[PDB]
């Protein structure tokens, strides 16, 4: 014989102070048992399992299950109760590649191993735990007692200790093998190359060799699957990529269920499809979480959906990563706190689009989203082509620069040019750095009873105008801002404004451009009409005149 | 040659952090370091029964162009063990913010000499990713004292001791402080005889080893120069309503920290509704008590004292055009330490990697001054700092920080 490498056991443990599982199998008919005897036979003759004696204590039930329209039964080992105590391992998927990251390929062969996902052994001093029993006929003798010697199907440890085990055979084979792509799906290896079909089936072949000394077969009858391929949601093909299909149905009416169903399809979508929106069917979900409940659709919502089915008529694709070139990413806005992207290298060619939401929040700025938009398309890029794209914007140099020199904050916005496709992010007011000469001076003030609920806002200039109004069912904050308001709509296109808010304050100085407030929205819309504007603070209760 | 044992804390798994995205250039980098120290023992592969994970990233030091390894033990540290065994802990010296130069060195190097105890080895798990995960991430555990983990200076205590004792008997003068991967060299000679003694230590330092890649380099610190910020007032001959309407802002802000600061007198000239543009002759009354409160505000603030028990807190403002104020504090309006930066390192148009050099600056006065750094409270979004921050930090500690969402109105006060 030819003498093949022994594959490293990995260690394993149970987590801390639990013991091994010790469940009561379940009674099995006469057809079951027998299924099972001649299973576990033909897998102990394999050397799968072993025999074990009444010594050991554990126990994992077994069951038989009728594959349907066939007479044969499968072997189905209930593990439920051995993986809450088998220690966690390391996830060495640590996240799935998206297709945009991959890179074309003129040729892609398939090897099936799956011969190979049943053959890890498993750690001596583990396998104990993995005792199960088939019942005796009639219960008139002890039941047959096995264990695994090999990863079983189902147990938390066998995929981890699997892909870890593969990764070590492959290793070499790709570190040798520079000019090919290797990759493992279930029990499938993936091989691509630019290679010329001659070399490229050569390298295969080789693998297969490879994979020998391990005593690994592969079958000679090529693999019945071809590009494209159907993988993780998505199509890939040899040098484009697509989601599956997306199919958004008719429907009368629509239940909860139904939308969250129609939302993930539009998620799913939006990483090609251009332009994607959510907002308004989202919005339908708010709060309530009955899944068989119909909500009537919004005429919002009716747009919106729409809107997607006319982008969603016909198949887009995107293209592959091409290391030599820069990557290119584009942002638009398109209203109530949505905001869609492409990237791409060569124009007209996406790799990928997607889309950002504004984030729940009292007050908010066109500028502020636009950034955070920016921040997440750098942090998905890093992770799909450890790269940080160039950015095209819909706002202008000069805004960007009055923004960032001006806030309270420290922001940042890599690498990025002006595109000139509205609507254009731009800011709508701006507070003097100085008081106003010749401007008159609102000094502003409210108040109101906690208990009654009553208040009153108002001014005094320094041109003699007052003003007082009597507000109900208000607050001390709403007040200050009402005051504020009122300045605002009672002075001309100049004004200075005096406040003791620093409530008030707080918002302004983080300029919102709207607000969930619509006493806010109000003074945000008068501050757009002002041509200048001082805001000034003082401690309230310090006999500050006019104030005072 | 014999590792000390070494236990996490009572309850307590190890650290689970999550890898974050790394640019290809880093990765790169990593694996090219990561196989060297392979080879050297330094670090080897572990297996999927390891579930542990600590971020790793890398840096350029400051003046340099070679690639330095960084591991985020944050979270592992804060579930490691205390070490007080076989002392209690090392005195912070008083004398060396008082120095006329300090050269920071990067020793930690050394630590790869010992190594770790081979129970708490699993705990220093770590992964190189793959670009758009297509290949399995590297897995690595350490075999010797990592940098950046707490334990290691504390297990290394002793054979420092051992190695500075001789520099120290020649050099009785020189102060010698240790944090993590840092040394601290602080003497009151003329730099040229300094940046001599530095070199001998250097000398001193290789002889033990018999090469370390960063060992050559030298940071220079002045700490005998450092500033603080009294509050000042403004002094003027016209004031606008609106010039009193911010001295009483600030000398409000000021009574909190403050005790005798008095604005009745000052606020009595902002009795009426004038306008804000207009001179306001001050009232005798109004410029005693003025002058009274110049006075206070040459005065220390009273009962405050550093507590080593307490979180340090660090505040940072941004003041625009590159200028930025911070204070550092264990109870409000304590402040310990405060000041303020201009000097740009080649970032003008760059807020966040200013932002990024200021924390560095405060932390490294923070350990500098009491030995340990302080939790930063920063004026940046999350996303914004978690996205860059790693771009522009050249220090191999890291301290913590949180985020500032809401616009404080002391900015004002500290301008
Ligand atoms: C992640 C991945 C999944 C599958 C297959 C998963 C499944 N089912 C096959 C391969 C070879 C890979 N790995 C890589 C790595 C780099 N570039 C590529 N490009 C690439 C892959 C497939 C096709 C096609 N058709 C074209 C280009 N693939
Ligand atoms: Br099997
Ligand atoms: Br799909
Ligand atoms: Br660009």
């Amino acid at each position: 014989m030819v003498p093949i490498s022994p594959i490293e056991t990995v260690p394993v443990k149970l987590k801390p102070g639990m013991d091994g599982p010790k469940v009561k199998q379940w009674p099995l008919t006469e057809e079951k048992i027998k299924a099972l005897v001649e299973i576990c036979t033909e897998m102990e003759k394999e050397g799968k399992i072993s025999k074990i004696g009444p010594e050991n204590p554990y126990n994992t039930p077994v069951f038989a299950i009728k594959k349907k329209d066939s007479t044969k039964w499968r072997k189905l080992v209930d593990f439920r109760e051995l993986n809450k105590r088998t220690q966690d391992f390391w996830e060495v998927q640590l996240g799935i590649p998206h297709p945009a990251g991959l890179k074309k390929k003129k040729s892609v062969t398939v090897l099936d191993v799956g011969d190979a996902y049943f053959s890890v052994p498993l750690d001596e001093d583990f396998r104990k735990y993995t005792a199960f029993t088939i019942p005796s006929i009639n219960n008139e003798t002890p039941g047959i007692r096995y264990q695994y010697n090999v990863l079983p199907q189902g147990w938390k440890g066998s995929p981890a200790i699997f892909q870890s085990s593969m990764t070590k055979i492959l290793e070499p084979f790709a570190a040798q093998n520079p000019d090919i792509v290797i990759y493992q799906y279930m029990d499938d290896l993936y091989v691509g190359s630019d290679l010329e079909i001659g070399q490229h089936r050569t390298k295969i072949e080789e693998l297969r060799q490879h994979l020998l000394r391990w005593g690994l077969t592969t079958p000679d009858k090529k693999h019945q699957k071809e590009p494209p391929f159907l993988w993780m949601g998505y199509e890939l093909h040899p040098d484009k990529w697509t989601v599956q299909p997306i199919v958004l149905p008719e429907k009368d009416s629509w239940t909860v269920n139904d939308i969250q169903k129609l939302v993930g399809k539009l998620n799913w979508a939006s990483q090609i499809y251009p332009g994607i929106k959510v907002r308004q069917l989202s919005k339908l979900l708010r709060g309530t979480k009955a899944l068989t409940e119909v909500i009537p659709l919004t005429e919002e919502a009716e747009l919106e959906l729409a809107e997607n089915r006319e982008i969603l008529k016909e198949p887009v694709h995107g293209v592959y990563y091409d290391p030599s070139k820069d990557l290119i990413a584009e942002i638009q806005k398109q209203g109530q706190g949505q905001w869609t992207y492409q990237i791409y290298q060569e124009p007209f060619k996406n790799l990928k689009t997607g889309k950002y939401a504004r984030m729940r929040g009292a007050h908010t700025n066109d500028v502020k989203q636009l950034t955070e938009a920016v921040q997440k398309i750098t942090t998905e890029s890093i992770v799909i082509w450890g790269k940080t794209p160039k950015f095209k914007l819909p706002i202008q140099k000069e805004t960007w620069e009055t923004w960032w020199t001006e806030y309270w904050q420290a922001t940042w916005i890599p690498e990025w040019e002006f595109v000139n496709t509205p609507p254009l992010v731009k800011l709508w007011y701006q507070l003097e750095k100085e008081p106003i000469v010749g401007a008159e001076t609102f000094y502003v003030d409210g108040a109101a009873n906690r208990e009654t609920k009553l208040g009153k806002a108002g001014y005094v200039t320094n041109k003699g105008r007052q003003k007082v109004v009597p507000l109900t069912n208000t607050t001390n904050q709403k007040t200050e801002l009402q005051a504020i308001y009122l300045a605002l709509q009672d002075s001309g296109l100049e004004v200075n404004i005096v406040t003791d808010s620093q409530y008030a304050l707080g918002i302004i100085q983080a300029q919102p451009d709207k607000s969930e407030s619509e006493l806010v929205n109000q003074i945000i819309e008068q501050l757009i009409k002002k041509e200048k504007v001082y805001l000034a603070w003082v401690p309230a209760h310090k006999g500050i005149g006019g104030n005072e | 040659i014999e590792t000390v044992p070494v236990k996490l804390k009572p309850g307590m798994d190890g650290p689970k952090v999550k890898q974050w995205p790394l640019t290809e250039e880093k990765i790169k980098a990593l694996v090219e370091i990561c196989t060297e120290m392979e080879k050297e023992g330094k670090i080897s592969k572990i297996g999927p029964e390891n579930p542990y994970n600590t971020p790793v990233f890398a840096i350029k030091k400051k003046d340099s162009t070679k690639w330095r390894k960084l591991v985020d033990f944050r979270e592992l540290n804060k579930r490691t063990q205390d070490f007080w065994e076989v002392q209690l802990g090392i005195p912070h010296p008083a004398g060396l913010k008082k120095k006329k130069s300090v050269t920071v060195l990067d020793v930690g190097d050394a630590y790869f000499s010992v190594p770790l105890d081979e129970d708490f080895r699993k705990y220093t798990a770590f992964t190189i990713p793959s670009i758009n995960n297509e290949t399995p991430g590297i897995r690595y555990q350490y075999n010797v004292l990592p940098q950046g983990w707490k334990g290691s200076p504390a297990i290394f205590q002793s054979s420092m001791t051992k190695i500075l004792e001789p520099f120290k008997k020649q050099n009785p003068d020189i102060v010698i402080y240790q944090y993590m991967d840092d040394l601290y060299v602080g003497s009151d000679l003329e730099i040229g005889q300094h940046r001599t003694k530095i070199e001998e230590l250097r000398q001193h330092l290789l002889r033990w080893g018999l090469e370390p890649p960063f060992l050559w380099m030298g940071y220079e610190l002045h700490p005998d120069k450092w500033t603080v910020q009294p509050i000042v007032l403004p002094e003027k001959d016209s004031w606008t309503v609106n010039d009193i309407q911010k001295l009483v802002g600030k000398l409000n802000w000021a009574s909190q920290i403050y005790p005798g600061i008095k604005v009745r007198q000052l606020s009595k000239l902002l009795r009426g509704t004038k306008a804000l543009t207009e001179v306001i002759p001050l009232t005798e009354e109004a410029e005693l008590e003025l002058a009274e409160n110049r006075e206070i505000l040459k005065e220390p603030v009273h009962g405050v004292y550093y507590d080593p028990s307490k979180d340090l807190i660090a505040e940072i403002q941004k003041q625009g055009q590159g200028q930025w104020t911070y204070q550092i504090y264990q109870e409000p309006f304590k402040n310990l330490k405060t000041g303020k930066y201009a000097r740009m390192r080649g970032a003008h148009t760059n807020d966040v990697k200013q932002l990024t050099e200021a924390v560095q600056k405060i932390t490294t006065e923070s350990i500098v001054i009491w030995g340990k750094t302080p939790k930063f409270k920063l004026p940046i979004q999350k996303e914004t700092w978690e996205t860059w921050w790693t771009e522009y930090w050249q220090a191999t500690w890291i301290p913590e920080w949180e985020f500032v969402n809401t616009p404080p109105l002391v900015k004002l006060w500290y301008q």
